[PDB]
Protein backbone atom coordinates (compact mmCIF):
# COMPACT_ATOMS: atom_id res chain seq x y z
CA UNK A 1 0.00 0.00 0.00
CA UNK A 2 3.01 2.35 0.58
CA UNK A 3 3.77 3.28 -3.01
CA UNK A 4 0.08 4.54 -3.57
CA UNK A 5 0.23 6.77 -0.61
CA UNK A 6 3.18 8.27 -1.97
CA UNK A 7 1.43 9.12 -4.80
CA UNK A 8 -1.42 10.69 -2.75
CA UNK A 9 -4.00 8.08 -4.48
CA UNK A 10 -5.31 6.55 -0.80
CA UNK A 11 -6.30 8.31 2.16
CA UNK A 12 -3.92 8.81 4.83
CA UNK A 13 -6.14 6.43 7.87
CA UNK A 14 -5.57 3.55 5.42
CA UNK A 15 -1.61 4.60 5.35
CA UNK A 16 -2.35 4.84 9.20
CA UNK A 17 -4.38 1.68 9.92
CA UNK A 18 -2.08 -0.66 7.54
CA UNK A 19 0.95 0.53 9.70
CA UNK A 20 -0.44 -0.10 12.96
CA UNK A 21 -1.74 -3.36 12.00
CA UNK A 22 2.17 -4.12 11.47
CA UNK A 23 3.13 -3.01 14.56
CA UNK A 24 0.06 -4.86 16.45
CA UNK A 25 0.97 -8.26 14.79
CA UNK A 26 4.32 -7.73 15.39
CA UNK A 27 3.66 -7.53 19.30
CA UNK A 28 1.31 -10.32 19.05
CA UNK A 29 4.75 -12.42 17.75
CA UNK A 30 6.69 -11.14 20.93
CA UNK A 31 4.12 -12.48 23.53
CA UNK A 32 3.78 -15.77 21.60
CA UNK A 33 7.71 -15.57 21.67
CA UNK A 34 8.52 -15.18 25.30
CA UNK A 35 5.69 -17.54 26.35
CA UNK A 36 7.77 -20.01 24.36
CA UNK A 37 10.87 -18.72 26.55
CA UNK A 38 8.91 -18.87 29.55
CA UNK A 39 7.90 -22.63 28.80
CA UNK A 40 11.42 -23.63 27.82
CA UNK A 41 12.95 -22.76 31.28
CA UNK A 42 11.70 -25.77 32.73
CA UNK A 43 13.78 -28.28 30.65
CA UNK A 44 16.80 -26.19 29.75
CA UNK A 45 18.26 -29.01 27.13
CA UNK A 46 18.86 -31.32 29.32
CA UNK A 47 17.98 -35.49 28.53
CA UNK A 48 14.81 -36.88 30.12
CA UNK A 49 16.77 -39.17 32.70
CA UNK B 1 46.19 -38.12 102.50
CA UNK B 2 44.75 -34.37 103.06
CA UNK B 3 45.93 -32.01 106.27
CA UNK B 4 44.15 -28.36 106.17
CA UNK B 5 45.69 -25.57 108.23
CA UNK B 6 43.09 -23.85 110.29
CA UNK B 7 45.68 -21.74 112.03
CA UNK B 8 43.76 -18.70 109.89
CA UNK B 9 40.49 -17.95 110.05
CA UNK B 10 39.13 -15.11 108.89
CA UNK B 11 35.55 -15.47 107.58
CA UNK B 12 34.97 -16.70 104.00
CA UNK B 13 32.98 -20.15 104.10
CA UNK B 14 30.32 -19.65 100.91
CA UNK B 15 31.22 -18.50 98.00
CA UNK B 16 30.14 -15.05 96.86
CA UNK B 17 31.97 -13.76 93.74
CA UNK B 18 31.25 -14.26 89.73
CA UNK B 19 33.59 -14.16 86.80
CA UNK B 20 32.65 -13.12 83.48
CA UNK B 21 34.66 -15.62 81.86
CA UNK B 22 33.77 -19.11 80.94
CA UNK B 23 35.10 -22.78 82.03
CA UNK B 24 36.23 -25.55 79.55
CA UNK B 25 34.95 -24.35 76.12
CA UNK B 26 34.92 -26.35 73.41
CA UNK B 27 34.53 -25.46 69.89
CA UNK B 28 35.46 -28.79 67.51
CA UNK B 29 32.29 -29.49 65.81
CA UNK B 30 31.35 -26.20 64.77
CA UNK B 31 30.93 -26.13 61.18
CA UNK B 32 31.72 -23.54 58.37
CA UNK B 33 29.62 -23.09 56.03
CA UNK B 34 31.56 -22.03 52.79
CA UNK B 35 32.35 -24.95 50.99
CA UNK B 36 27.98 -25.88 50.69
CA UNK B 37 27.93 -21.93 49.61
CA UNK B 38 29.70 -22.35 46.67
CA UNK B 39 27.99 -25.71 45.62
CA UNK B 40 24.85 -23.82 45.93
CA UNK B 41 25.99 -21.12 43.93
CA UNK B 42 27.53 -23.21 41.42
CA UNK B 43 24.11 -25.20 40.94
CA UNK B 44 21.74 -21.92 41.13
CA UNK B 45 24.33 -20.67 38.27
CA UNK B 46 23.64 -23.76 36.06
CA UNK B 47 20.03 -23.41 36.13
CA UNK B 48 19.85 -19.41 35.58
CA UNK B 49 20.15 -21.00 31.28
Amino acid sequence: RVPLGNANLIGREELQHARDAVTSAQAQLDVAIQQYNANQAMILGTKLE
Amino acid sequence: LVSVNTTNRDGQVLANKVRSTPVAVSTAREISLAPVNKLIDDIVKANAG
